[PDB]
């Protein structure tokens, strides 16, 4: 009878220091369980997890998004486009037993922020307040983007998340991390060489390398460079579109600018659909393990 | 030495997974994102044979021995600030010894 208002409520008597302990715990496990995915580690899959739980938002009706933590329910957990994310969820469950007070939504999003900061990325301001919601508010499968599309699809897909041209090119730069796995998505290979350290390699590779369209083993087409890298059709579409292209060239020249827009965009992605009452604390900037002597 | 010495089979897989995308070890090697590291032990930094290093790697100019190399591979940007080697670091000593032992053997 009235739209959904998702009010942020800080977990009962919790503060910055409480949340810095959960970060430390995730960040240390990232350092210790370093064998995963042939030594890429859990960093890339945790930021993909942070994005996929947030990517379900629909601005029009305020359904989906990070708030509800509804990834824990089998309907969203088993979404075909969430394949490979179980490994990210498994990494976070021992930490959740350690801190059962933190909400699911708060943990998945913190996991993404922690991963980026740990992988030498920019500091991303984070906020608490996500509250776990019932099994009936779990969003239907299919709200996440498909990789076999062009720039037009990407521009309009992101309008749904309230993201402009500058924000979508910035958010896509997260593909400097990890790889595509044929068993999870039908595409195989990395976007770059430094798969576990956050740089602007994505953009540098996009326009500096020689791209040839080819078929992989899952019968899907992808752009392959002679250097062993790959690009998804939507990644390549960022250089086909004149407007997206001049923001790709901007970031390839200035990493700082890229480090400032992603953090603004990534924060905005994780905070989408949540209303923070004015008594709520200012966003937290967590210290990395390196800043704490580790 | 201060650094012990480990498995050269384990270090092979550590190189293959964490260093191969950017480096080679071979006699006459395809220079990539990073330099061909053959004959690294005993030479200086920024020390070419053809490659464009950042002025930081050249000006550190340390002889690459097993010990200062281990300190480097723990945190590349703390040891040589301003370097463009985008690597997080081998935080486990066994991994460093297993790798350097393979490296000493492969880059002979
Ligand atoms: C465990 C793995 C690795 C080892 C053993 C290793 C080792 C080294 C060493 C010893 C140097 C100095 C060369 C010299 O002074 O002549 C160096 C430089 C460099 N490495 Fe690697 N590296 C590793 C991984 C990486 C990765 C993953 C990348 C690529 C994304 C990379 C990129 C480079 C670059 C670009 C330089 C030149 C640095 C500069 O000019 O500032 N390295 N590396
Ligand atoms: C347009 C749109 C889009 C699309 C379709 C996509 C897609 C994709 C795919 C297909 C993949 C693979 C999977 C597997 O595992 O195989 C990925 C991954 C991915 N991704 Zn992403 N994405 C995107 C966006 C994005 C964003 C926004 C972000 C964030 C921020 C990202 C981040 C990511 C990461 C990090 C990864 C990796 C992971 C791993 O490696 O595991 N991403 N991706």
């Amino acid at each position: 009878t009235t739209p959904l208002v998702h009010v942020a409520s800080v977990e009962k008597g919790r503060s910055y220091e409480d949340f810095q302990k959960v970060y430390n715990a995730i960040a240390l496990k990232l350092r210790e369980d370093d064998e995963y995915d042939n030594y890429i580690g859990y960093g890339p899959v945790l930021v993909r997890l942070a994005w996929h739980i947030s990517g379900t938002w629909d601005k029009h009706d305020n359904t989906g998004g990070s708030y509800g933590g509804t990834y824990r329910f089998k309907k969203e957990f088993n979404d075909p486009s969430n394949a490979g994310l179980q490994n990210g969820f498994k990494f976070l469950e021992p930490i959740h037993k350690e801190f059962p007070w933190i909400s699911s939504g708060d943990l998945f999003s913190l996991g993404g922020v922690t991963a980026v900061q740990e992988m030498q990325g920019p500091k991303i301001p984070w906020r608490c307040g996500r509250v776990d919601t019932p099994e009936d508010t779990t969003p239907d499968n299919g709200r996440l983007p498909d990789a076999d599309k062009d720039a037009g699809y990407v521009r309009t897909f992101f309008q749904r998340l309230n993201m402009n041209d500058r924000e979508v090119v910035a958010l896509m730069g997260a593909h400097a991390l990890g790889k595509t796995h044929l068993k999870n998505s039908g595409y195989e290979g990395p976007w770059g060489a430094a798969n576990n350290v956050f740089t602007n390699e994505f953009y540098l590779n996009l326009l500096n390398e020689d791209w040839k369209l080819e078929k992989n083993d899952a019968n899907n087409e992808q752009w392959d460079s002679k250097s062993g890298y790959m690009m998804l059709p939507t990644d390549y579409s960022l250089i086909q579109d004149p407007k997206y292209l001049s923001i790709v060239k901007e970031y390839a020249n200035d990493q700082d600018k890229f480090f400032k827009d992603f953090s603004k965009a990534f924060e905005k992605l994780l905070e989408n659909g949540i209303t923070f009452p004015k008594d709520a604390p200012s966003p937290f900037i967590f210290k990395t393990l390196e800043e704490q002597g580790l | 030495t201060e650094f012990k010495a480990g498995s050269a089979k384990k270090g092979a897989t550590l190189f293959k997974t964490r260093c191969l995308q950017c480096h080679t070890v071979e006699k006459g090697g395809p220079h990539k994102v990073g330099p061909n590291l053959h004959g690294i032990f005993g030479r200086h930094s920024g020390q070419a044979e053809g490659y464009s290093y950042t002025d930081a790697n050249i000006k550190k100019n340390v002889l690459w021995d097993e010990n200062n190399m281990s300190e480097y591979l723990t945190n590349p940007k703390k040891y040589i600030p301003g370097t463009k080697m985008a690597f997080g670091g081998l935080k486990k000593e066994k991994d460093r010894n297993d790798l350097i032992t393979y490296l000493k053997k492969a880059s002979e």
